[PDB]
RNA sequence: AAACUUUCAACAACGGAUCUCUUGGUUCUCGCAUCGAUGAAGAACGCAGCGAAAUGCGAUACGUAAUAUGAAUUGCAGAUAUUCGUGAAUCAUCGAAUCUUUGAACGCACAUUGCGCCCUCUGGUAUUCCGGAGGGCAUGCCUGUUUGAGCGUCGUUU
RNA sequence: UGCUGUAAAGCUGGGUCGAACGGCCUCUAGUGCAGAUCUUGGUGGUAGUAGCAAAUAUUCAAAUGAGAACUUUGAAGACUGAAGUGGGGAAAGGUUCCAUGUCAACAGCAGUUGGACAUGGGUUAGUCGAUCCUAAGAGAUGGGGAAGCUCCGUUUCAACGUGC
RNA sequence: GCGAGAGACCGAUAGCGAACAAGUACAGUGAUGGAAAGAUGAAAAGAACUUUGAAAAGAGAGUGAAAAAGUACGUGAAAUUG
RNA sequence: UUGGGCCCGGCUCUUGUCUAUGUUCCUUGGAACAGGACGUCACAGAGGGUGAGAAUCCCGUGCGAUGAGAUGACCCGGGUCU
């Protein structure tokens, strides 16, 4: 059961694993249908953009301080500084975050 | 037995009517594959289980 | 191929029931002759004629009940829509479109705008 | 005498025809069907007998009403009659 | 069956399985305008019901059989 | 192949002492399938070795 | 030497391999959301001019209506069936119907085609008995209606 | 019919046959059988062999038929011997009943015969049974358990008549 | 479940148990168990007729491209057999 | 900054109808759908059928065109009435 100078392995296959094997044969089909959904969503509301405007936020932790990324929504203070109400902002393609 | 229920006697009537040979004009139909009745039953051989 | 359904639809209750009786004695007479012929294909025609007259009688009586109950709140369940059990339990359009006065004020105050970018 | 001689004393049916499934599994003294579970409201079925589900399930009979639900759904559950073309 | 039409003044009919002797007696009166002395019924080995209808002495069953048209 | 091909049987080995190979066999009676071997890659109607 | 045994070849047997097919299976992907007390799924019994099964259907019974289409069906037979047409065949389509006895299965019961009761009509000299036709009578729960119960309890009168 | 290769094998003559198939460069795998008391199917020797020996027992003639140990009829000889090899039924079977036709298979010989095969016919009730009653028992309801499938209980801590 | 499109998949002992009147026939008191079974030919043209036979059949003949395709049906291996 | 109802469109879904070019010659064959010659169409040389391997014989395929039915407070574009 243990033989030769080999690494000791951890192969977690002692349950009925073969009943829970998900093979992604539909990767290309899902890519194509996802693109079609995206076209339909865009053509429904054109020329209004499909994406809400997102803020830019620093990533948390000491490992990702340096990076900056897209947040979830603009804070109430930020929208206040440009004179937009959050209820109104949500209707002109601007995302709001009451939590930040 | 002679003393039988209606439900029993009704099953025995259907069993008699299903126990007939194939009508011969059926073998003349186009693309016909049935040569004989394959569901025959003799009283002594196979029991009805009723 | 027997009687014509459009000719039957122009008849009264008494004329349709009278013709049904005549068709049944014809079918009864044919079954007596079937004892000796014995092959008698005309039996098929009379059997489907009885079905047509019975159909027209039943259909004619059903718009009479439909006309009686037209616009009423409660009608017989065989005259109601027969979509599915689940679709009948579903909220009506009026009930599904019900809205609180608070929710109606906010929908009106902030409709989805129509806009574009880069101008 | 537990073989051939004892087999001659078999003339008392333990089961008769079931009214629900018609199978001859209705235990006379228990008044229960060993096959469909009649007269219980639910049908007797077990996940340890998948072949038994095959024998009696939707599609093994006529489906005299589910036959047509797909065709009625496809037409949006129409009410009314077809209109003759001019 | 035809020996009964002649000797016993009895008409033999195939009858619906669900009908009783009261309904059979009425039916022959309405269809053939004839009075039944009695109706003896029977379910056959093939699953159909047979009725022995004896007519009263007012009617001659042989004349009725010709009127229906099977003798 | 089907995940249950060759395994839709309640076959049980007869054991030794009956002058037949110890392969599992179909139970019951009254059909010609009864007493026939099952489940084996060498058996007619069994599942293949290492099903795909 | 025959016969017999064995081997081989030819032809013939026995048997159904091989080859070649394939309206089937298996696996993958894409799309959709639609069973039932308005009685489902399932069961039993029936139904055709001549059918046992399978398929279809329910006493309107291998189907009725409707829409479309446009000359068949076919094994045989046959129209009181049809052809420049309300017209052959058609689960082509399908929106109107029919839908036996059952089944969650619902008057009670069911190893019984057992036994009630109510309403309207009808036959037998009948509010009461017997017969027939049609329509009804399950349970839990919700809203409401009506009729009630309890010194639980309020007001008033001796 | 031969040729080539140490070989696994390849090619070829003749016969049969009837709809697809091969060489080479690569790819791929459910890829090679003598065995597994292997699996499924088929076939032998055994072998025209073991055997077809309980229940006393058959025979003559005619008829029928292509064909008669076995069918039918007659004559005889026998047996069961009324706790029957007689005449009915319950359970169980389900058309085996009856008539006509009929012999491929089945009736471990035979077959003109049959519980076989084919086509028809046949089961008649106010009084015979079921139906009704209750028995040991089974089991809804009101309730009480149980996550629940369901368990207990049978008038039960119930406002219990579809009353007459 | 419904509706589609596919494959370096299997090719009738394989592939679903089931390519067929398959969850059928059949077994079991019951829960359940559960097969075998595809292929004449382009077309039945499925062999009229004569003859021997009680008949089944055979021999002539006939159809067909082929009967070295006769439904005991394409090809028709081996065991086994004349 | 702004309410509601209908009417026609568009979108979505389903469905009907409509469409290029050899069956020319020779050989084999029972049959040409095989071989050869000369071609034609092709936004169609996918697939199937027809007496053998058929783009051109048939259905289809490709390209689109044009009707019918639906459906949508919670899709938009116009009208139109409040
Ligand atoms: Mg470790
Ligand atoms: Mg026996
Ligand atoms: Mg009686
Ligand atoms: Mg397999
Ligand atoms: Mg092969
Ligand atoms: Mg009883
Ligand atoms: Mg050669
Ligand atoms: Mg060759
Ligand atoms: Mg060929
Ligand atoms: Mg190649
Ligand atoms: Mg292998
Ligand atoms: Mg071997
Ligand atoms: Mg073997
Ligand atoms: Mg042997
Ligand atoms: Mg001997
Ligand atoms: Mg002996
Ligand atoms: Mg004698
Ligand atoms: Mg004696
Ligand atoms: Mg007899
Ligand atoms: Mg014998
Ligand atoms: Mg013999
Ligand atoms: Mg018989
Ligand atoms: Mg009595
Ligand atoms: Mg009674
Ligand atoms: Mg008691
Ligand atoms: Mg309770
Ligand atoms: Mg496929
Ligand atoms: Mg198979
Ligand atoms: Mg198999
Ligand atoms: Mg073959
Ligand atoms: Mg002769
Ligand atoms: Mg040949
Ligand atoms: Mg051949
Ligand atoms: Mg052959
Ligand atoms: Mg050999
Ligand atoms: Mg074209
Ligand atoms: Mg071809
Ligand atoms: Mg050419
Ligand atoms: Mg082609
Ligand atoms: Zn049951």
């Amino acid at each position: 059961a243990i033989s030769k100078n080999l690494p000791l392995l951890n192969n977690h296959f002692r349950k009925h694993w073969q009943e829970r094997v998900r093979v992604h044969f539909d990767q290309a089909g899902k890519k194509a249908s996802r693109r079609q959904s995206r076209l339909r969503k865009a053509a429904k509301i054109a020329p209004r953009p499909i994406d809400a405007l997102r803020p830019v936020v620093r990533a948390p932790t000491v490992k990702y301080n340096r990076k900056v990324r897209a947040g979830r929504g603009f804070t109430l203070a930020e929208l206040k500084a440009v004179g937009i109400a959050p209820k109104y902002a949500r209707t002109i393609g601007i995302s709001v975050d009451h939590r930040r | 037995p002679s003393q039988k229920s209606f439900r029993t006697k009704q099953k025995l009537a259907k069993a008699q009517k299903q126990n007939r040979p194939l009508p011969q004009w059926i073998r003349l139909r186009t693309d016909n594959k049935i040569r004989y009745n394959a569901k025959r039953r003799h009283w002594r051989r196979t029991k009805l289980g009723i | 191929a027997g009687v014509k359904t459009f000719e039957l639809r122009t008849k009264s209750k008494e004329q349709l029931e009278s013709q049904l009786v005549e068709l049944k004695q014809e079918l009864a007479t044919l079954k007596v002759q079937k004892l000796q012929r014995p092959s008698l294909p005309r039996i098929h025609t009379v059997r489907k004629n009885i079905a047509r007259v019975l159909t027209v009688i039943n259909l004619n009586q059903r718009e009479n009940v439909r006309a009686f109950y037209a616009g009423k709140k409660y009608i017989p369940k065989d005259l109601r829509a027969k979509k599915t059990r689940a679709l009948r339990r579903k909220l009506t359009k009026f009930e599904a479109s019900q809205e609180t006065e608070k929710a109606r004020k906010q929908r009106i105050a902030f409709p989805q705008r129509k806009f574009a970018i880069k101008a | 005498g537990k073989g051939t001689p004892s087999l001659g004393k078999r003339h008392n049916k333990s089961h008769t025809l079931c009214n629900r499934c018609g199978r001859r599994s209705f235990h006379v003294q228990k008044k229960t069907c060993s096959s469909c579970g009649y007269p219980a409201a639910k049908m007797r079925s077990h996940n340890w007998a998948l072949k038994a589900k095959r024998r009696r399930t939707t599609g093994t009979g006529r489906m005299a009403y589910l036959k047509h639900v797909t065709r009625r759904f496809k037409n949006g559950f129409q009410t009314g009659v077809a209109k003759a073309q001019t | 069956a035809m020996k009964k039409v002649e000797d016993g003044n009895t008409l033999v009919f195939q009858v619906d399985i669900k009908s009783n002797k009261h309904q059979i007696k009425s039916a022959v009166k309405e269809l053939y305008d004839v009075d039944a002395l009695y109706v003896n019924t029977l379910i056959r080995p093939n699953g159909t019901k047979k009725a022995y209808i004896r007519l009263t002495s007012d009617y001659d069953a042989l004349d009725i059989a010709n009127r229906i048209g099977y003798i | 192949v089907a995940e249950n091909a060759g395994h839709q049987t309640s076959a049980e080995s007869w054991g030794t002492g009956r002058a037949v190979a110890r392969i599992p066999r179909v139970g019951g009676g009254g059909t010609h399938r009864s007493g026939q071997a099952a489940f084996g890659n060498m058996c007619r109607g069994g599942r293949m070795f290492a099903p795909t």
